[PDB]
Formats: C-alpha cells, structure tokens, sequence
C-alpha cells in the first residue's frame, strides 16, 4: 500500500507534490509515508500517540538490543567468553564485522546486486543505513569483545553471563561519558549546557526518563550536519582510490562497501578528518537527503526534511510558538518579530509565506531555523528541548555511571580516562587519531596525534578476589 | 523467527564430537528458547529460512 | 521488580522501581504538551483537503522543503569547528534513544 | 458479577476483609468493587488510565448534561420558551421537581418499595444519591427556567435555542462565581487561595483544563465533612416533624423523600442552619458512610473511605510522598518525621503500621490525615492538588465568565451581585436564608436575613 | 472547530481550539505523575497475593479504614465555621467536574 | 435511549387536536432524532420501557 500507492487511506499519509517541483515533475506522484504505529490502535477515545521501540536510557541499546530475544541472538553462545556474535564469513583485515541479519525484504542487497551483501544485525535495526553508522556499530562490537577478553584474563572464574554484563556496563558508561562530556557541550554550547545540564548530584527516582514525542523530531537537527559524500581516507589520511568521495545516495544501505571496499578504518578516518556541514539559515540541508534519500532501494528519492515535517504532523506535535512558550521563550506573532528572533528578516518572510503564522511552523523547521547559540549547533528552542531530554535521561537513570553504587570510586577514576579516539586506536588498524575533543578536531595533520600518546582504560579495579 | 547466518556455526559445535557437553547444552538451551528442540529442528529451520545445509549429512 | 539487582535489564524494565515501564522499550512516548490533530484526537494536519490549522492553510511539507531548505549543495559551508564524526555520534546516539515503528506493508 | 461474587476476576477488584473486623466477621466476604473503565481496553502496551465522562469545565454540566442526546432529553421541546423539562407527575408546593429517569435497575425504587418513586434525571447520573444533592439539582433547574422566563419577557423575539443558551450561560457563571468567590476560599484558606488562585488575568489557551486523575481522589476530602443525618427544618428553622433527623443510611437514593416528605425547602434550610462535620485526625469519617454506605440498595454496606483507597490503587495513583514532592512539600521517611508532618506521632505510628513507609500511604488517607491550613478544611497536600486543579479550570476555560468577550462589562457588574442565598429566595418558599458567605453561616437566627434584604440579579443588560 | 462561536458546546469540544478534546467529556484523565501499578502498566497494588509495594506489604483498604478512619460517632465534632451546605456544594461541584465510568452487571 | 416518563406528555401534545402546528413539528423532529418515526414507534417504545400508553388510545 503506502510504498507504491499515492492514495491517502489509513495508515498512509503520502506527501503530495507542489506545482513546479524542481525534481518531481509529476504532480500525481507522491513521497511515500506510513503513519507511526498508534499506542492504542483503533481507539475513538484516546489521543493518538506513538511508541518508542527502544530503551530511552543511554545504555548502548543500539549495541545490545532493547528486547530479550534480540539481545541473546546478538551474543556468541558457543562459549562462556561473554562475547557478542561476529560475522562468520567476513573480517576486516583480521577484525570482527557485525553479523548479517536475515530480513524478508533486505534493502542492502539492492545497492550492489552483484555483491549480495545483506544488512548487518545489531542492537538497532538501522545499523546499515550509512556505512559511517555501521562503522561506529562495528567499533563498539569490537570494544565489547575486547573488554570481555581482558576481564576474562583478569577474572578467570567469571562465566559468560558475568563477562557479558560487565563489558556491557562498561560500554554503557563509555557511551554516557562521550555523550555528556564531549558531544552535548558542542551541541548546546556552554550557556545552555550549564542551564540544562548542571552538575550531577544523584539519581532521582521522580525524574521521568521517557523520551518525549517532540524529541524524536527535535533531535533530527543533526540532518543539517550531513555532508553529501562519504569520505574514505588511507593510512596517510589521503583519499582512498578509486572512490574516495561517494555520493550519499550511493551509500544508503550499502553494507557491501564495508565488507568489500576495505572495512571500517577508511570510513572512521574520513569521519575524523572531514568537517561536518554547518547549518546556515540559507543552507539548511543537502540535496543527497532532500532529493535522493534512499533512491537506490526504492521507487522514488525521499526528502528527509519533508519527512521530518510530515512526521511532526503525524505525531500531533504543536507548532513552533507552543514549544517556544513551553521553553519560556518569546512567541513572535508578526514577520518583524520573527525576524528579530531569527536575526533574519528574509528567512522570517519565507516562513510566513509558507505557514502564515509562527504558531504553525513545524517544530523541526522552526528549530533548525533559529540562529545557533555561541559555541553550539542549535538555537535556544532546540537547546531547551534537547537539553531537557538529556537531563531527564541522566537524573532519572538508576544505572547512570556516576550514581552511588553503580561503579566503585576506583572504577569511576578509570572510566574518566576513556575517550572515543582511544576506542578507535584499540579496535582498528588506525595509529593516528583526532586529538582534543574528537567532535571539534577535523583537519589532518594539525588536529591529530599518535595512538601511543593516549591513555588506555585500566581495568585493574574490576579484579575480583 | 528467522534463522541467522552466524547460528550456522552453532550447528557445527553441536555436531563436533569433541565439543564439550556443557557447551552443547548451552546451545541446545538457546535453540529451545526459539522453539527448536533437536538438532534436526535446528537444521530444518536453517533450510527453510534460506541457508545451504547440504554439508550436514 | 527484584529488590536488589546489579545490571540493567535489556528492556529497561525496573530501572524506575516505583513505575517500572518508565524508559522501557515498546511503550508510549511521553508528551510534554497536548497533542494537536486536525480532529482533536487522531488525524494529522494536512490530512483533509481544505481544513486549516489555526486559521491558516497547512503547507505541503515538500513545498516548505523546496522553498526554505533547498540550497545549491556545491556552496556548502564546512564547519571549521566540528568533524563529521560529530554528526555521526548524533545519529548513533539517537539509535540508543528512540525508534518509532510504523506498520509493515 | 462484582456485586455478588467475591472472586477477583476482571473487572472486579473486591476489597478483602481483615481479621477482627468490627462488622464483617466472615473473612470470605468482601466489599464489592468494579475497576474503572480503561481508556484503552485490553492493551499490553499502554499504561492503563481512566475516563472522565463529564466536561472538566465549571459549566453546570451537572444541570445540562455532558453529551448531546442527554442534553436534548433534559430540555422541554414542546415549546420555544427555552426551558429544562420538569417532573410531569409531581410538584413541590407548586414548584418544579426534576423529571424522573428510566433506569433498568433503579436503586431509588429499592429504598422505600411501597412509595414507587424512581431516581431523578439530571445532567449527571448521581443526582439522587442523597436528597440534599437532589435539592441543589432542583434549585438549579428552577433557576434556569426562571431566567429563561425573565429573558423571554425581556426579549420576545428570542427563540427557544437562544433562551436556553443565554440562561445556561448565566447558570454556568453563577456556578463559577459561587465556587471561586465563596466556596474555594473556605476549602483552601487565604494563603493557599492566594497561592493557587491569584487574581484572574485572562484566558490562556496553553493551560490544560483536563481533570487530573489524582483530583478525582483528592477532592473526596469532602467525605470528611459528611454528617450522619439528613436534617429537615420548618419555616421557623425548627425540626420538620415527624422525621427531622433521618440517618444517612436511610436517605441514599431516597428520591421519594423529596417528592412525598415535603420537597426541597426543609432540606435546604437544614443545609443552611446545620454545621458540617469537622475533619479531625481521630474523627476522619462517620460510620454511616464507613459501615452502611448504600446498605438499603445493596447486599452489603460499603465503606466509602475504603473504596477511596481501593480506587486510588485501581487508578495507579502514586503514594503520599510522591504527591508531597510533586507539590514541593517535605517527604517524611521515618515515623518521627511523619509525626512532625502530621503534628501527631500517634497517627504517624498507626499509618506506618498499616503502610510500612510514608511512600505507600494512599493519597486520600494521607491527604485527609494532614492538619488543616488556617481557615481551610484541607492540609497543604490536598490544598496544592485541589488549588492547582481549579486554577487550570479557570485559566484554561475559554468561556470563563471574566474572560474578554464572554459577557459585556455590564453583564459582569450584574453577575457580581449573585449569591446562593439569592438563588434560594428566588426559587423556593423560603423567605429567610443564610447571611454573608452561606458556607460559613450555620446558626439560626444569628446568621440569617430576610430575602428582601438581598440584591437580585438584574437582567437589564441582556435586553436586545 | 468553528472559527467564531458564542456558546459552550455540550461536550466541551472546541473550548480549546488548538487541542479541542481538552476538557471535553469521554476522554482520559490527564496524569500529573507516572502511574504506579503492580505490573508496571495495569494491575492495582493489592491484586496479587504476596506482592509488595516498594518493599512493603499492601494494606487492605478496609483494614486502614478500621484502624485509622473509624471513630465513635458519639464523638462527632461539629464545625463552628462551616454549614452542611459547604459539604453539599462540594459534591454538586464534583459532579460538574468528574464522573469515572465502571462496567455494569 | 430509554423512553422517559416526561416524554409521555409530548404524546399528549401530538394528540391535542388544537395544539400548534409548529409545536407538533418540534416534537416530531425530537422523536426522529431518536429513531422514532411514527406515533406507533413512540408509544411502542414507551410500552417496552415500562409506561402505560393505553391511556392515549383513541
Ligand atoms: C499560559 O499558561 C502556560 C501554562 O502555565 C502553567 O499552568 C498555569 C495554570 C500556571 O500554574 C503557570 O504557573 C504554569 O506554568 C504558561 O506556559 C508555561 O510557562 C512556564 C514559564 O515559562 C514554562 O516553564 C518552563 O518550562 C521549561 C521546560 O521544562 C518544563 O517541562 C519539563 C517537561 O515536563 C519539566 O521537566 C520541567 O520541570 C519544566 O516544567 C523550563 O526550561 C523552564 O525553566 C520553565 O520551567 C512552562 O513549560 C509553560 N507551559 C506550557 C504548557 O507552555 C504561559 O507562560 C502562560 N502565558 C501567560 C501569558 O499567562
Ligand atoms: C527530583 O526531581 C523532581 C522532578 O524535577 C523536575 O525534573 C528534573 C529533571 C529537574 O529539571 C527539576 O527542575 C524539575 O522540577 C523534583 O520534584 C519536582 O519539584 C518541583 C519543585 O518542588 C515541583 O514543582 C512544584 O509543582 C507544584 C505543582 O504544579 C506542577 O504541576 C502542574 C501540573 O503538571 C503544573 O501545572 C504546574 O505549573 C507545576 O509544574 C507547584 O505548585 C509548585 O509551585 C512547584 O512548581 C515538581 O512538580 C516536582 N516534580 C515531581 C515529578 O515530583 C524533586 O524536587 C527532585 N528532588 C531532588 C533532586 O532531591
Ligand atoms: C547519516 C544519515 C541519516 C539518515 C539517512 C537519516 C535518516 C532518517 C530517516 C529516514 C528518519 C525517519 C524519517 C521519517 O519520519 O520517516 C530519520 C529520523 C531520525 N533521525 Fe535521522 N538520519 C540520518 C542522520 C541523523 C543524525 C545525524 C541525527 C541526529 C544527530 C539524526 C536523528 C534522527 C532521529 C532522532 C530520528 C527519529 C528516530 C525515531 O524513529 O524515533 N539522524 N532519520
Ligand atoms: C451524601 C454524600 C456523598 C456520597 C453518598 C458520596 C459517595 C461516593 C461514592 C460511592 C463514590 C465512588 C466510590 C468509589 O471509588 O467507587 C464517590 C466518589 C467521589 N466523591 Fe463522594 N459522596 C458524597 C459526598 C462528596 C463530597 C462532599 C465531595 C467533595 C467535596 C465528594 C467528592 C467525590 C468525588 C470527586 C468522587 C469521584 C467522582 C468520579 O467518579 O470521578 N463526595 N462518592
Ligand atoms: C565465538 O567466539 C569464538 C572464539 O572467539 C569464535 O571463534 C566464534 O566465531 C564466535 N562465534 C560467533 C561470534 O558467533
Ligand atoms: C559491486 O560489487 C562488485 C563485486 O563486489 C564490485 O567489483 C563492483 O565494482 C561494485 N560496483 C558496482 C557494480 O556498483
Ligand atoms: C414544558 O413547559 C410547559 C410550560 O411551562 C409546561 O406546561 C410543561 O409541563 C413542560 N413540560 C416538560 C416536559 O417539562
Ligand atoms: C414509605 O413510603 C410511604 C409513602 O407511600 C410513607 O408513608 C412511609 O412512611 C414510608 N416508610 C418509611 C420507612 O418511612
Ligand atoms: N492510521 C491512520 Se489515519
Ligand atoms: N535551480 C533552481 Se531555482
Ligand atoms: N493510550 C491511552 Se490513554
Ligand atoms: N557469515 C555470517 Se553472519
Ligand atoms: N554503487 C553501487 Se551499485
Ligand atoms: N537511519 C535510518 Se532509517
Ligand atoms: N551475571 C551475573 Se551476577
Ligand atoms: N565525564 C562525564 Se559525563
Ligand atoms: N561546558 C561547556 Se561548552
Ligand atoms: N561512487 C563514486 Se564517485
Ligand atoms: N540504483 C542503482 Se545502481
Ligand atoms: N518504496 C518502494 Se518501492
Ligand atoms: N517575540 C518576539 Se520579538
Ligand atoms: N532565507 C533565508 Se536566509
Ligand atoms: N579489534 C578487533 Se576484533
Ligand atoms: N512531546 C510532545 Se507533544
Ligand atoms: N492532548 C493530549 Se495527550
Ligand atoms: N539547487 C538550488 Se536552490
Ligand atoms: N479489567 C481488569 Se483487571
Ligand atoms: N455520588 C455517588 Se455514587
Ligand atoms: N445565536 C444563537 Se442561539
Ligand atoms: N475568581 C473568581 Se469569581
Ligand atoms: N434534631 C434535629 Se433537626
Ligand atoms: N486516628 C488518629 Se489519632
Ligand atoms: N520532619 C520532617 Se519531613
Ligand atoms: N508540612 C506539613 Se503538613
Ligand atoms: N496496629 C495498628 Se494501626
Ligand atoms: N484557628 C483558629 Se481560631
Ligand atoms: N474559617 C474560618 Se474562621
Ligand atoms: N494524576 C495523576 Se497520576
Ligand atoms: N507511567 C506512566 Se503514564
Ligand atoms: N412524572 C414525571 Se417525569
Ligand atoms: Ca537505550
Ligand atoms: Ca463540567
């Protein structure tokens, strides 16, 4: 139905095509869209609401899975070493790749037909969507097995269950540290970080840790960071010939590229030594996602920004001004007031031409339109929403890594040494990595150091007598 | 439901005569949680979900 | 929920002992505001031809993309102070937090 | 069947009986209880929640109904006078009674069987539950028809629809004014009233006006105010013979008493000139509702306090301390701390004996245990919940009587003269009524005035 | 929702134009806190014999009523500053605000 | 809807030979909203829900 039909019948909500579209000349066509599953299907009484299929917590559930059967399928159950399952047919210069998934309709197979490389199996279903994503999944798989290995050597009496859990808990903590120490400050900027993420006191069981429906749309700010190519670099950080710069419309679900075009190392180097796209008010999102999203595996190229806005309507999200008010920010009524708020009268004029009032601006569009907080990559609205979400995820998490009783004070001192560059050194053939904060460092060789200069994670306080 | 390709390696362990008896029972237990109660059930599930199982005679 | 435990559950169940589904998988999102639907309870804005939102026509999402989002991609501004890894961590992290299911065809 | 069985099978959650019960010696018995209807029935995925069948707004929907078919059935459709329907078989010394409802199992018929007087029909289904309530329903019915009549005389061109709506809008405003000017300050006391209900600015469309689940339980603080009798008084405010003091367990669903034992005037006088029960920590709720609730119309006498506590569990309400924290109040962990919070270590010890921690104390039980704010009849916890609810109902109501555009500035000046005593004067045979605030005034003759001393509602600004 | 109107609807629908079910009849209550059920999502505390609430036995409602609420009705204290009309307006007002449906027979 | 006792008085108005023509239309329309489309529908509903309608029979 909704993949090939342009008829608007439940559960399909196709995006209609305007006159004089620059790409889709056929106005009878549409962009496919399935409405998100309701929590209470068929109900006349309830106000429709969507479902989160994952654990809201920062617990590396994209590695381990969010359901018990998946979680056991991701494990290596042929021994007691506490390992995650790895690809049995392919390796990456001797290292683990993710196992292959068995999908009824596998999009990855459609990218390179001769190659016949299916999508990967991971804690989350989207691991194959970009090879850059896949590389990060693969990195964390390896880091689990590395930690489990090291702990086995440290504690020979530990069984597979104990090893897996202890490794899992460490990976969880590493995701939390990189997120809150390194990543979020560069999203929010210092003012908003101080405001929304003040110093951790302790676990608070009255903080609701659920993902808010609005966050599912607000946190798509990152679509403005996307670069129209996948960049691959050799061990000298030079272009890996023959295809150093692949258009993104040729990497979506392209699992074969990880397996057959040289593994994760060239992709990770590209991630480290290429800039993100800057979000600017006149350069919101690139045509590889706006015009060609998933065009290799589907009848038509999607528009990710358009999908975001359709999705906010699907989810019943209030418009820009209601979220400004929620956040305690002024609500502009007029084009002139919106000009002040956006520091951009021209963009204000465009938004009012489309929407008629700032009350009706879709949250993503409004969010990403705001000028960026100093040293952040979102404006005040998105910083409020994103900041509030992540505060709830920290303070309402009983297993937050700093919470009394989760780690010993020695394990905490050890975990504070972790960094994403170190993880890359420990699990790839890469010997030169981003310095500093990895998320700011972007230029080889200026921003790079030898792996030997970086402190490893010392697991000695996980020794058990 | 679907049989996973990496689970083919477990069929090998269950057939390895020299594989530890505890090791086999942990895999037998894993497959029982998925409704597969003999090695014949495991091999037949792998067949139906698309894998070459001809190497098991 | 067990009175003592050491590890997270896989599902997130029992993280919050007083309300043990909170942050667990396969549950409804929390809403920070009342929902805004064309019919009050179900239908998205833009569903019914001619139905306005708050006194104004609903804009085709693709038209908003065309008029506001599109830009000549070759004029892209690189971010001097962010790596592409900064975007990639965001997507990976997002995949720790939320996946919203849709019906299979 | 939850009414007869003690089996715990959906949708039944019967209250089990402790050992050494002062009434129910048989531990195999139970107090009946049906779980409230789920919003999403059958669901694995959703967190269960209950349904409000009424409009949250203070709009007199207990007069007019909350669904369109009932609203039509309550109206007099035989003319264009814009009236609510009245009883066609009985009157009260010439005045309107409520029409009778047609229930397939009518509990009111079971009170006095020889009398054969069924339950009344009103905007809300519980109008017959005690005759004092019925009297207030009847008063508002009359007030509507009186207003509709007066407006017809003022505006002869107005059709039935216009008359009904205009009267309805007035009655809505009168319920709002009585509630917020006279009633709520005596619940909350001055400090909490200022805190939770500061002076109205304007309608705010971002204030969610829904009833919160917890308010359905918290607002049952009023069960502590209930007296074990219905009091009836003659026109000299003396006992109305022969039965001036009926036990409550003989008035539940006793619609016949309104019809046949002399109408609403004796009941309203009793309401005006009798004190409420004080809630005290050692005297929380009376045995007429704790032991004999609805015993005339059911296999066993219910326990209204116990129902409240069972109902909070049915609704998945958090316990006392979670609500204290929500409200920004200290959360006592120990029996000593709970003693300080209650000014009562003895009550604290009893609560901890039953509940084990103040975290688990049911919201009603905890709420009504707290000492009362100065000049209020709830403690801080209930004051927060109740005050917060009513602020939302005011500020999130587009038809709030003070909101720009609902009434003219002249209609507002006129409505400000309304009072409940005036409404009683205008629609009963009573000529002497409570002074002051009706809700404080409780002693004849000290607190009483002649009806002629009270300012009427002037409808001149409704002319057209 | 009509863009202009003069009177309240009967159901309460359209009072709030941006979210028109808000305060309307036959809708779910809003929750000010997360719900606390024995099983996380459905079963009341006291449903399952032996299941504790937050580490403590659930107290029978009737037991609590017996030990806390019961008093000799000969001890009744009348309120000097409140009429019985004060309780009755509460109940009538309550009946403007909330009725929670149950199943019948 | 169950038939209501006060709705018996409407049957009287519809039978009052000298009752206003518009007044009868008001009531005809009211019973039509319920799915009662004749006076036979009205009086048979009143029978089943408990009330005596033989007192009207012409
Ligand atoms: C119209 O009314 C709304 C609603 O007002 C609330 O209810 C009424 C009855 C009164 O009690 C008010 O005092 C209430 O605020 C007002 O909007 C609210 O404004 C406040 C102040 O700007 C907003 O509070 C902010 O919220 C930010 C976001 O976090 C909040 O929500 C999260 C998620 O649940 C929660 O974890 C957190 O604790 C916050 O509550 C926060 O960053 C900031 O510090 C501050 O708390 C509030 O969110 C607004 N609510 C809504 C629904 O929009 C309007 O101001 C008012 N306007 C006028 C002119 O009166
Ligand atoms: C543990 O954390 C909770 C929750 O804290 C919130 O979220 C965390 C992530 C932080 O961001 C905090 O800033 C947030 O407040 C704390 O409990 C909360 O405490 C505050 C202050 O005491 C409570 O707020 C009060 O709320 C009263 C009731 O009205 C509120 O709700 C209505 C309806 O939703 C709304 O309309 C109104 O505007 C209010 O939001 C209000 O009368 C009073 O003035 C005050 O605002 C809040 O409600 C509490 N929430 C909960 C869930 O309990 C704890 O204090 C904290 N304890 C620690 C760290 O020890
Ligand atoms: C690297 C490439 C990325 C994509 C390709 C991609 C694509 C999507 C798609 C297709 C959706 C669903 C759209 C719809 O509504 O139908 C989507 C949603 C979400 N994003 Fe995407 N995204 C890519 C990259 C990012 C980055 C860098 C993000 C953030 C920093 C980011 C966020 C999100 C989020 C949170 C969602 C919603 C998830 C959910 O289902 O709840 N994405 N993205
Ligand atoms: C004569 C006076 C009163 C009663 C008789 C009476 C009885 C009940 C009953 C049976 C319930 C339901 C119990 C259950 O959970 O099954 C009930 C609930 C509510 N009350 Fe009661 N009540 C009398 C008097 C008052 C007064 C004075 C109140 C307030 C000031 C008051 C409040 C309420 C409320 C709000 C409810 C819940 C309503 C709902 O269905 O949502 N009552 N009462
Ligand atoms: C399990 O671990 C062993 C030892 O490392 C390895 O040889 C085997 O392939 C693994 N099985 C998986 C990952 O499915
Ligand atoms: C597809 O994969 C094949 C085999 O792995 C490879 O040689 C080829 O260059 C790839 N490119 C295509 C055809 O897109
Ligand atoms: C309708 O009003 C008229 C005039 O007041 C009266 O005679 C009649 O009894 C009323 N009928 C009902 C059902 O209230
Ligand atoms: C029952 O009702 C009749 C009215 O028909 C009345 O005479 C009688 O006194 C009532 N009985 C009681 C118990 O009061
Ligand atoms: N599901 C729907 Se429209
Ligand atoms: N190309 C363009 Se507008
Ligand atoms: N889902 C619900 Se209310
Ligand atoms: N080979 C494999 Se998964
Ligand atoms: N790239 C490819 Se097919
Ligand atoms: N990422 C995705 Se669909
Ligand atoms: N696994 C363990 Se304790
Ligand atoms: N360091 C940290 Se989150
Ligand atoms: N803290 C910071 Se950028
Ligand atoms: N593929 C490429 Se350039
Ligand atoms: N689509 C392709 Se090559
Ligand atoms: N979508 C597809 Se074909
Ligand atoms: N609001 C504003 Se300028
Ligand atoms: N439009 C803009 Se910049
Ligand atoms: N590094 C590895 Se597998
Ligand atoms: N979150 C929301 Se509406
Ligand atoms: N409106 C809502 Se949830
Ligand atoms: N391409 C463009 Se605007
Ligand atoms: N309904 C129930 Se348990
Ligand atoms: N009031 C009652 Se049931
Ligand atoms: N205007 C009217 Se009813
Ligand atoms: N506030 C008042 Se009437
Ligand atoms: N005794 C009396 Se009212
Ligand atoms: N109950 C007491 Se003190
Ligand atoms: N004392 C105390 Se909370
Ligand atoms: N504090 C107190 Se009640
Ligand atoms: N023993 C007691 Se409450
Ligand atoms: N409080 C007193 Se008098
Ligand atoms: N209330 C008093 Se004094
Ligand atoms: N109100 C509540 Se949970
Ligand atoms: N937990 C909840 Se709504
Ligand atoms: N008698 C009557 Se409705
Ligand atoms: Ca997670
Ligand atoms: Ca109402």
């Amino acid at each position: 139905n909704c993949e090939t039909s342009c008829v608007q019948q439940p559960p399909c909500f196709p995006l209609k095509i305007p006159p004089n579209d620059p790409r889709i000349k056929n106005q009878a066509d549409c962009i496919p869209f399935f409405r998100s599953c309701p929590a209470c299907p068929g109900s006349n009484i309830t106000i429709r609401n969507q479902i989160n299929a994952l654990t809201s917590f920062v617990d590396a559930s994209m590695v381990y899975g969010s359901e018990e059967p998946l979680a056991r399928n991701l494990r290596n159950m042929s021994n007691q070493l506490g390992l995650l399952a790895v690809n049995q047919r392919f390796q990456d210069n001797g290292r683990a790749l993710l196992p292959f998934d068995n999908l009824h309709d596998d999009p990855c197979l459609l990218t390179n037909r001769s190659a016949r490389i299916p999508c990967f199996l991971a804690g989350d279903t989207r691991s194959s969507e970009m090879p850059e994503l896949t590389s990060m999944h693969t990195l964390l798989l390896r880091e689990h097995n590395r930690l489990a290995t090291e702990l086995k050597s440290l504690n020979p009496r530990w069984d597979g269950e104990r090893l897996y859990q202890e490794a899992r808990k460490i990976v969880g903590a590493m995701v939390q540290i990189i997120t809150y120490r390194d990543y979020l400050p560069l999203v929010l900027g210092p003012t908003a970080m101080r405001k929304y993420l003040p110093t951790y006191r302790s676990y608070n069981d009255s903080v609701d840790p659920r993902i808010a429906n609005v966050f599912t749309n607000a946190f798509r700010y990152g679509h403005t960071l996307i670069q129209p190519f996948m960049f691959r670099l050799d061990n000298r950080y030079q272009p890996m010939e023959p295809n150093p710069r692949v258009p993104l419309s040729r990497v979506f679900f392209a699992s074969w590229r990880v397996v057959l075009e040289g593994g994760i190392d060239p992709i990770l180097r590209g991630l480290m030594a290429t800039p993100a796209k800057l979000n600017r008010q006149n350069q919101i999102a690139v045509d590889e996602i706006r015009e060609r999203l998933f065009e290799q595996v589907m009848r038509i190229g999607l528009d990710l920004p358009a999908l975001n806005m359709q999705r906010s309507r699907d989810h019943g999200l209030p418009g820009y001004n209601a979220w400004r008010r929620f956040c305690g920010l002024p609500q502009p009524e007029t084009v002139g007031q919106l000009g002040t708020v956006l520091r951009n009268l021209k963009l204000a004029r465009k938004l009012m031409e489309q929407y008629g009032t700032p009350n009706n601006i879709d949250i993503w569009m409004g969010g990403v339109s705001e000028p960026l907080k100093r040293k952040g990559r979102v404006g005040p609205l998105l910083a409020c929403i994103i900041g509030t979400q992540f505060r709830k995820l920290r303070d309402g998490d009983r297993f937050w890594w700093e919470n009394e009783g989760v780690f010993s004070m020695q394990q905490r001192q050890a975990l504070a040494q972790i960094s994403l560059p170190r993880i890359i050194c420990d699990n790839t053939g890469i010997t030169t990595v981003s310095k500093n904060n990895i998320f700011m460092s972007n230029s080889y060789p200026r921003d790079f150091v030898n792996c030997s200069t970086l402190p490893a994670l010392n697991l000695a306080s996980w020794r058990e007598a | 439901a679907n049989f996973l390709e990496h689970e083919l390696s477990y069929i090998d362990v269950l057939l390895d005569k020299n594989a530890d008896q505890a090791t086999k029972d942990n895999l037998r237990s894993y497959f029982a949680d998925k409704g597969l109660h003999s090695i014949k059930d495991i091999i037949n599930k792998a067949k139906q979900d698309g894998f070459d199982v001809s190497k098991y005679e | 929920c067990p009175e003592q435990d050491k590890y997270r559950t896989i599902t997130g169940m029992c993280n919050n002992r007083r309300s043990p589904t909170l942050g667990a998988s396969n549950r409804a999102f929390v809403r920070w505001l009342p929902a805004e639907y064309e019919d009050g309870f179900s239908l998205p804005y833009g569903w019914t031809p001619g139905v306005k939102r708050n006194g104004f026509p609903v804009a085709l999402a693709r038209a908003v993309s065309n008029e506001i989002v599109r830009f000549p991609t070759d004029q892209l501004t690189p971010d001097q102070e962010r790596s592409l890894m900064f975007m990639q961590w965001g997507q990976l992290l997002d995949h720790d937090l939320d996946f919203t299911p849709e019906p299979a065809a």
